[PDB]
Parts: C-alpha cells; structure tokens; sequence
C-alpha cells in the first residue's frame, strides 16, 4: 500500500536529482 | 575494508 | 556501478546489501519488498561452477545503508535469514534463466526514512513501462570499473534496449525472462552495473501513480560498460507468480 513511496522524496514531495531523466524517457 | 559490526548480529 | 554517481541519502531505501559473515564481505545487492522479504538474484546464493552454495547462516542482510564499508550506527539495520528460496527452474548450468531468489528474515525490519519497500509490478505496470527507450535505475556498491570500490551507494539511469539488439550483442541465449539495458555506442552516454551490483534492483518510477517499481534484477553481463555490450536483468514481472506463490505459502 505504501510501497515505492520514499520517505525523503515522494512522501515530502521532494524530487531526486535525476528522476526527471526517467520521466522524460517515458516516451 | 569493512568496519566491524556488533557481535549481537554474529 | 560503472560511470554512475553517488546516490542521494534515502534515494533507494529498498536497497539491500547481502553481506558474508566469514569472511566479512560484500556478497551481492538485493531488494526490500516487505518487512520480512528480500529479493535477489539466484546466482548470488547458488552457482556451482564457482562452488557457491550459501546457506542461511553464511550471511546477513544489511538495510538502510549508504556507506559501503562503514557500520552505519542508528541508521542501517542488520537482519538474519530464516530461509532462502531459489527458483526451482533457475538455470545455473547455461544462461542464468530465471535468475531470482527470495529471503525471508527472522524478524520484521522497522521501516524508517532510510528503509522502505519497493513495489512489485503487475501486468499493466510492466506492459506500460517495459518499453525500448524507457529508462530504469540501477544501484549498488559494486565495482566502479571493469578492471574500483565505491565509498557510497552508486546509481545510474539506463534505457531498456530493443530485444533484437540485446540478442545480437551476445552469443548467450536470451530468454523471455530477461531484458537488457544500457546505452548504444552511438548514444555517447555510458553506464552499467558490474561485479558486486549483482542481485540489486533495476527500478522505474511510474508516471501514473508516482511509485517506484522493481522491474529487473542485476543478473549478468560481458565485462562492464563495454561498447556494444549491455547489462542483462531478470524480468521480475515474468516471475511474479512464483514470487506470489512462495510468499503465499511461507
Ligand atoms: C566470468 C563471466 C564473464 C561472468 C558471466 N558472464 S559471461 O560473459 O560468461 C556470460 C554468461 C552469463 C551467464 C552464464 C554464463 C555466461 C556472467 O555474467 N556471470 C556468470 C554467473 C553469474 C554472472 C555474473 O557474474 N553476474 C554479475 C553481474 C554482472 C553485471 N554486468 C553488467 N551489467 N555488465
Ligand atoms: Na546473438
Ligand atoms: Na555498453
């Protein structure tokens, strides 16, 4: 249920330095 | 190399 | 991880280190998927050509780590294994087909800012994210070079590669239980998993529900970050029924 949501990023609405690179590849 | 861990853990 | 970077604190809280008791050393990477279950590559625990066949008492899992060598007091948790479960059709004789294993811990680990489980994918997550070009993220404390040792956890983002390109890059027989990822020569960019990253997670962040899903397990490769070569990963979704079956029973 809370899997895959990171306490220091998603749960605080913070982004890590390169997750947008992943997003931009999803197409 | 690896620092020792508490003997608790074996 | 070759040509990656230092992970940020708490960037991969499902990251697990399989640690040999004697001699005290890095054995592999691995993943936290619940408070008592850890996922890894089968070859991390069983590989007869190298006389590797670990039992529960030979190792420990260390969770919540950042530093490779240090004991991270008040941050990491060290857990003992109750039981190991290797895929009954894991092919160590030929190509590591069905390269997957589960470990049940003796006691539940407490979740924290540094310790948290990754999701496993269902059919639609796989359908939608396992696409040539889509990038995943691999992390580990393995070698920085094919021919060294990182201070902290390393991370690298890598695109999933087209099935025929994977096939044509190697003489090994590729199965539907594997996929490959990495940049092509013409893409200039680099990166790869390497020795010691074995068993670690290849993850993707769902753009639908903003959750991280482990799509792959670091399984094998020819050298590390070679031009024209690609890292190969166990296809977690393709082996999920086994995973469900093991956890449902035990
Ligand atoms: C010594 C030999 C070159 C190692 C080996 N590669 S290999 O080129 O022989 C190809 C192979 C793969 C599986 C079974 C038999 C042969 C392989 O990667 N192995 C054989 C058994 C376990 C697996 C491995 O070491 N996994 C470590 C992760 C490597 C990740 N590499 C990477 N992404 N580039
Ligand atoms: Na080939
Ligand atoms: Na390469």
């Amino acid at each position: 249920a809370d899997c895959g949501l990171r306490p220091l990023f998603e749960k605080k609405s913070l982004e890590d330095k390169t997750e947008r690179e992943l997003l931009e590849s999803y197409i | 190399d690896f620092e020792e861990i508490p003997e608790e853990y074996l | 991880i070759v040509e990656g970077s230092d992970a940020e604190i708490g960037m991969s809280p499902w990251q697990v280190m399989l640690f040999r008791k004697s001699p005290q050393e890095l054995l592999c990477g691995a993943s936290l998927i619940s408070d008592r279950w850890v996922l890894t590559a089968a070859h991390c625990l069983l590989y007869p050509p190298w006389d590797k066949n670990f039992t529960e008492n030979d190792l420990l899992v260390r969770i919540g780590k950042h530093s490779r060598t240090r004991y991270e007091r008040n941050i990491e948790k060290i857990s003992m294994l109750e039981k190991i479960y290797i895929h009954p059709r894991y092919n160590w004789r030929e190509n590591l087909d069905r390269d997957i294993a589960l470990m049940k811990l003796k006691k539940p680990v407490a979740f924290s800012d540094y310790i948290h489980p990754v999701c496993l994918p269902d059919r639609e997550t796989a359908a939608s994210l396992l696409q040539a070009g889509y990038k995943g993220r691999v992390t580990g404390w393995g070698n920085l070079k094919e021919t060294g040792q990182p201070s902290v956890l390393q991370v690298v983002n890598l695109p999933i590669v087209e099935r025929p390109v994977c096939k044509d890059s190697t003489r090994i027989r590729i199965t539907d239980n594997m996929f490959c990822a990495g940049y092509k020569p013409d893409e200039g960019k680099r990166g790869d998993a390497c020795e010691g990253d074995s068993g670690g997670p290849f993850v993707m962040k769902s753009p639908f529900n903003n959750r991280w899903y482990q799509m792959g397990i670091v399984s094998w490769g020819e050298g590390c970050d070679r031009d024209g070569k690609y890292g190969f990963y166990t296809h977690v979704f393709r082996l999920k029924k086994w995973i469900q079956k093991v956890i449902d029973q035990f």
